[PDB]
RNA sequence: AGAACCUUACCUGGUCUUGACAUCCACGGAAGUUUUCAGAGAUGAGAAUGUGCCUUCGGGAACCGUGAGACAGGUGCUGCAUGGCUGUCGUCAGCUCGUGUUGUGAAAUGUUGGGUUAAGUCCCGCAACGAGCGCAACCCUUAUCCUUUGUUGCCAGCGGUCCGGCCGGGAACUCAAAGGAGACUGCCAGUGAUAAACUGGAGGAAGGUGGGGAUGACGUCAAGUCAUCAUGCCCUUACGACCAGGGCUACACACGUGCUACAAUGGCGCAUACAAAGAGAAGCGACCUCGCGAGAGCAAGCGGACCUCAUAAAGUGCGUCGUAGUCCGGAUUGGAGUCUGCAACUCGACUCCAUGAAGUCGGAAUCGCUAGUAAUCGUGGAUCAGAAUGCCACGGUGAAUACGU
């Protein structure tokens, strides 16, 4: 297991958390399990809306939850009919004040846990594998990525012996703090078994 | 008119003054001897003294914080050697020479996962 | 673990929830050096015709998404395992991996 | 003013229940208001406010480094007692004429 | 051992048990799993069947097992010898 | 080691008589880091020395370390089937360290009470040509001799 | 005196919502003490990272809960109020305490 | 990262079967609240209260009850079907690719060669020219300085004193964070191929990657984990669920890792000095009183630079013991008890009084460590009702040695 998480790296320096919120010892671990069902929930829900990014952040007794998306109008349906819908839920959920923010992804190629969950899509509803690792490198060169990588693993084209397979292009840089890189992760649920599906997103280096 | 440098070594940290006098040391309102009972420590504390020869021509008013005696005493040197170098400016070619304007940087290093100290590993076997 | 454990676990919460002020009640009794014999002895008698699961000390904390017994840590209410997933996504807010 | 949202809105021209100026027209009111910020450059207010009656610009529920100085300035007038409005207007700080067709794109925080 | 200001430990039921075969005057043998239970005066005379966790094994009480628990008379593992 | 030699680390010379030797010796001496006692011990064999021999303490202990000091140690080779001992001189900075080694080495050994004393009556013992030290470095010295004939 | 206590684990955000509010307090009262700052929490874990055994293989977390001690020496009528509308920026637990 | 019960997955009995856990209707009842006898308990039988959000009244959503099935459930098997996560060679300096060229071709070249480096590090050459992943740097921490801000932290100079920074105060110093500066072979000399570098020295707190951490290339071991989790045959009146008791703590024996010892560089007694880093609300618990003591009682201060845990110990001084199986050593066992906990029999920790094994430095062999390291000394934390000699952290004292391959 030889690798260090990218994401979590990086949080100090060029990444920033999710879960935005200050509560002292008591409170921590109860918040903590409130985010991961509202989280849960949201998955759940918009998983035909692509969904990237849900960053909660609660201030003052009150949730602000904000839904990184591709595609705002699926999630947000007729304007305010849906959002309202899900803002009550999460409401619930939690047990506070709710607010719901939808913020707008451009260039889904290039967000990489959409580019994964695409990816897991595909495989899926029985493509070849490789062909869609391919697209989806393509399709993140062609947006203006300093570089990708995509990898998958398990039960490749029903095979009895699993293997893992990888394509990268362009420069990906993780032993580099001050890279911009958007990893994330996914999962096909295939007939014959679990697919998983890594992809390494480098915007670009930050300096300061 | 008193002079003054800031003395540290391992996780002491001592507070040395220096004034025109004849010599009297004290350390958070105790005697040299008082304070420290090691005969090392006092070597130390007077070592820059000796070294330029101001041992009867200053007083020297010290409160001292942290660490053990040994890393304390340092720290105070340390000091008394940095207030020296305030004082005089001129003295600063001996004190290098010695080695006392020099801030020892060595801390104790951290304990790390799977060893039992900072590099003592564990009892290994084959079998 | 099992959903059943789990189960299990959140029943002696409830129980625990229910019979906290009778359970104390009986218990300072029963500590009460400036006290009858005989109540003391029946505040003894109490305390066991009441439910085990009602005590604090039988419920186990468990992870909170996967009710894993062992590796628990109580700031997160999770097992290390989950804690170490949260921290790397970002959902577990201030922490970071440390070095000094 | 730069941003207003009003909750249980869909677009601009919509209306809304138990006011009299539509949303348009409380749109122009709102142009029309002049604040004073001190530290930020960049606040967010509240207007919330139930009841039969105008709804003045002294109902907003300032907070300490923003200072409303027309305190007759009207907004809407609430008819029904069970009709409520809850807008959180956003205050940026600029200079000049920048109009909402060249803002439409030049907004880079998505 | 228990706290002298506790008192000794007995399961309630086991005591009413014992109080009924005094009122009865009856020795034929209690089974219990109790083994936890301390053994008093008033016990005495009486056979207790106590469980060793597989059988229950008849303890005549005697003067001598008051202070005594019944677990300490219904040895629970069977060890012979290894050869 | 392979890559680099290192510049020997500073050592701070003892506060009573201001010797880099003494303070070595004390540090040989010294056990678990206990540094303070192991030197109050050595003071005591000193003064005792001093007492004994006359002289000064530090000369004594110096007088004594000269008869326990190898010209020559040995080392294995072992280039053929069996094994070669060979002879090599030995460096100042080493041969005094050697000599005091052994010297503490006696001390631990012997059979009276006190440690200090024990130390005071090992030196008496060098000073004198008799004693445990000196006999081991004659054994050194002998071995060098009997292998000689390779050099 | 009105000590307030600023607490937050990203420090950045922390010294923001101190200069915000130092602003707040200046504008309306008069002398303001200052963001002094008190020690930092470094409150560490260390978890073993195998789903099951190896021991000698953990990583080391830690949440630095940053503090900031500002005091507002006199409570005038305009200042003390001035807070209630002006809520500081999320992830940032204030603390005010008069006397 | 903590088995008395619980945990628990195992055994023995006692029990349940659309079920402990969900969704769905049908229709009986508001949920729930209190209490009674039998039972080891699980469960199996009683007495009191309530009818809230809405009805062209065939009724509803929360929450119990019963029956049907659809289903639930499985810490059951396969890690040799998998994902994820992990170890490992190894923080070893390597592993590749594109285009070109060479070869019928597998392939080669680049990537070799001269030097150099911690480094496929850098230069120079050269059928290679370029690129990527890694060897470096960016990140944390530590070592010096400066600016800012000074309470709960500090006391240099001032006045007062209960001689306590405690109280006027002061913002110096320590310290606390936040932001900057600083180290780059940059400067000097020599060696070197007109080089990359190397050797020394100057300054400097720091010198050649300053010390430490994080960071683990392509891959290897069908390495580990289906019992964290997820996931592609088997059980479904039982390989599921509830309960009480027992077991996981057994004991001819063998091995692993530790602690404590065998003593005088020490043991015991009395006095006495100097830390760091942490934790704390079903929590940490001062002072005072009682107890030989573990603790008990009373009970402030404190979500904490404030109060509490909390006396650091080794050390230092004075006394004693005088090489003994001892005033070394503490196992073992008896008595009596304290606390936690429904509950300390199996099987907790700690205390007191007694008891005082083996052991006098350990065979063959075998492990760690290059500096604030080893060695030794205490301190804290997590899990946790209670239960560490383990693990993870913190400072104290503080060595030896490196000729060389």
């Amino acid at each position: 297991g030889q690798k260090v998480h990218p994401n979590g790296i990086r949080l100090g320096i060029v990444k920033p958390w999710n879960s935005t919120w200050f509560a002292n010892t008591k409170e921590f671990a109860d918040n903590l399990d409130s985010d991961f069902k509202v989280r849960q929930y949201l998955t759940k829900e918009l998983a035909k809306a692509s969904v990237s990014r849900i960053v909660i952040e609660r201030p003052a007794k009150s949730i602000r939850v904000t839904i990184h998306t591709a595609r705002p109008g699926i999630v947000i349906g007729k304007k305010g009919e849906d959002v309202e819908k899900l803002r009550k839920v999460v409401a619930d959920i939690a047990g506070v004040p709710a607010q719901i923010n939808i913020a707008e992804v451009r260039k889904p190629e290039l967000d990489a846990k959409l580019v994964a969950d695409s990816i897991t899509s595909q495989l899926e509803r029985r493509v070849m594998f490789r062909r869609a690792m391919k697209r989806a490198v393509q399709n993140a060169m062609r947006l203006g990525a300093k570089g990708i990588k995509v990898e998958v693993s398990g039960r490749l084209g029903g095979a009895e012996i699993a293997r893992t397979e990888w394509y990268r292009e362009g420069r990906v840089p993780l032993h580099t703090l001050r890279a911009d890189i958007d990893y994330n992760t996914s999962e096909a649920h295939t007939t014959y078994g679990v697919i998983g599906v890594k992809v390494w997103i480098f915007k670009g280096e930050i300096l300061g | 008119n008193q002079y003054y440098g800031t003395g540290r070594r391992k996780s002491s940290a001592a507070r040395v003054f220096i004034k025109p006098g004849n010599g009297k040391i004290v350390i958070n309102q105790r005697s040299l001897e008082q304070y420290f009972g090691r005969e090392t420590a006092r070597m130390v504390v007077r070592q820059p003294l000796e070294l330029v020869d101001m041992v009867e021509k200053l007083d020297l008013y010290i409160t001292v914080k942290g660490g053990g005696i040994s890393g304390q005493a340092g720290a105070i040197r340390h000091g008394i050697t940095r207030a020296l170098m305030e004082y005089d400016e001129s003295l600063r070619s001996e004190l290098r020479k010695a080695g006392f304007v020099t801030r020892d940087a060595r801390q104790v290093e951290r304990k790390k996962v799977g060893l039992r100290k900072a590099r003592r590993r564990p009892q290994f076997s084959k079998r | 673990a099992k959903q059943s454990m789990k189960a299990r676990e959140v029943k002696r919460v409830a129980l625990a929830d229910k019979y906290f002020a009778k359970r104390a009640e009986l218990k300072a009794i029963i500590s009460d050096v400036n006290a009858s014999d005989e109540d003391r002895w029946n505040a003894v008698l109490k305390l066991q015709t009441l439910p085990r699961d009602s005590s604090p000390s039988r419920q186990r904390n468990r992870c909170r998404q996967t009710g894993r017994p062992h590796g628990f840590l109580r700031k997160f209410g999770l097992s290390r395992i989950k804690v170490r997933e949260a921290a790397m996504r970002g959902e577990i807010p201030g922490l970071k991996k440390a070095s000094w | 003013v730069t941003e207003v949202e009003i909750d249980g809105v869909l677009h601009e021209y919509s209306t809304k229940e138990g006011v009299q100026e539509d949303i348009l027209e409380i749109l122009l009111n709102l142009k029309g208001l002049a604040v004073r910020v001190q530290g930020k450059d960049e606040v967010i207010l509240t207007l919330n406010k139930s009841g039969i009656g105008p709804v003045t610009a002294a109902d907003i529920t300032h907070d300490g480094d923003v200072e409303i100085v027309k305190p007759q300035h009207v907004i809407c007038h609430l008819t029904d007692e069970n009709a409520s409005i809850s807008m959180r207007i956003k205050v940026q700080r600029g200079r000049g004429y920048v109009p909402a067709s060249t803002r439409i794109h030049s907004e880079e925080d998505e | 051992p228990r706290s002298l200001k506790k008192g000794p430990f007995i399961d309630l039921h086991l005591l009413k048990k014992v109080e009924k075969a005094v009122e009865s005057g009856d020795k034929k043998p209690l089974r219990t799993w109790s083994r936890r239970s301390t053994i008093f005066p008033n016990m005495i005379g009486l056979t207790i069947a106590v469980h060793n966790g597989r059988q229950h094994v008849p303890v005549f009480v005697t003067d001598e097992m008051v202070g005594h628990k019944l677990g300490e008379f219904a040895p629970t593992r069977t060890y012979r010898g290894h050869a | 080691p392979r890559r680099r030699v290192i510049g020997q680390r500073k050592i701070l010379p003892d506060p009573k008589f201001g010797s880099e030797l003494l303070a070595k010796f004390v540090n040989i001496l010294m056990v678990d880091g206990k540094k303070s006692t192991a030197e109050s011990i050595v003071y005591s064999a000193l003064e005792t020395l001093a007492q004994r021999s006359g002289k000064s303490e530090l000369e004594a202990f110096e007088v004594a370390l000269e008869n326990v000091r190898p010209t020559v140690e040995v080392k294995s080779r072992r280039v053929g089937g069996s094994t070669y001992q060979v002879p090599v001189e030995v460096r100042p900075v080493r041969r005094n360290a050697l000599a005091m080694r052994w010297i503490v080495e006696a001390a631990r050994k012997r059979g009276d009470k006190s440690m200090a004393l024990r130390l005071a009556n090992e030196l008496s013992d060098a000073a004198e040509n008799k004693g445990t030290a000196v006999k081991k470095r004659e054994d050194v010295h002998r071995m060098a001799e009997a292998n000689k004939a390779f050099a | 005196r009105i000590r307030i206590r600023l607490k937050a684990f990203d420090h950045r955000l922390i010294d923001q919502a101190t200069a915000e509010i130092v602003e707040t307090a200046k504008r309306t009262g008069a002398q303001v003490r200052g963001p002094i700052p008190l020690p930092t929490r470094k409150e560490r874990f260390t978890v073993l990272i195998s789903p099951h055994v190896n021991k000698d293989a953990r990583d080391q977390y830690e949440i630095r809960t940053h503090l900031r001690l500002v005091d507002i020496v006199e409570p005038t009528e305009k200042t003390v109020d001035a807070l209630m509308r002006l809520d500081l920026a999320a992830g940032v637990d204030v603390q005010i305490s008069l006397g």
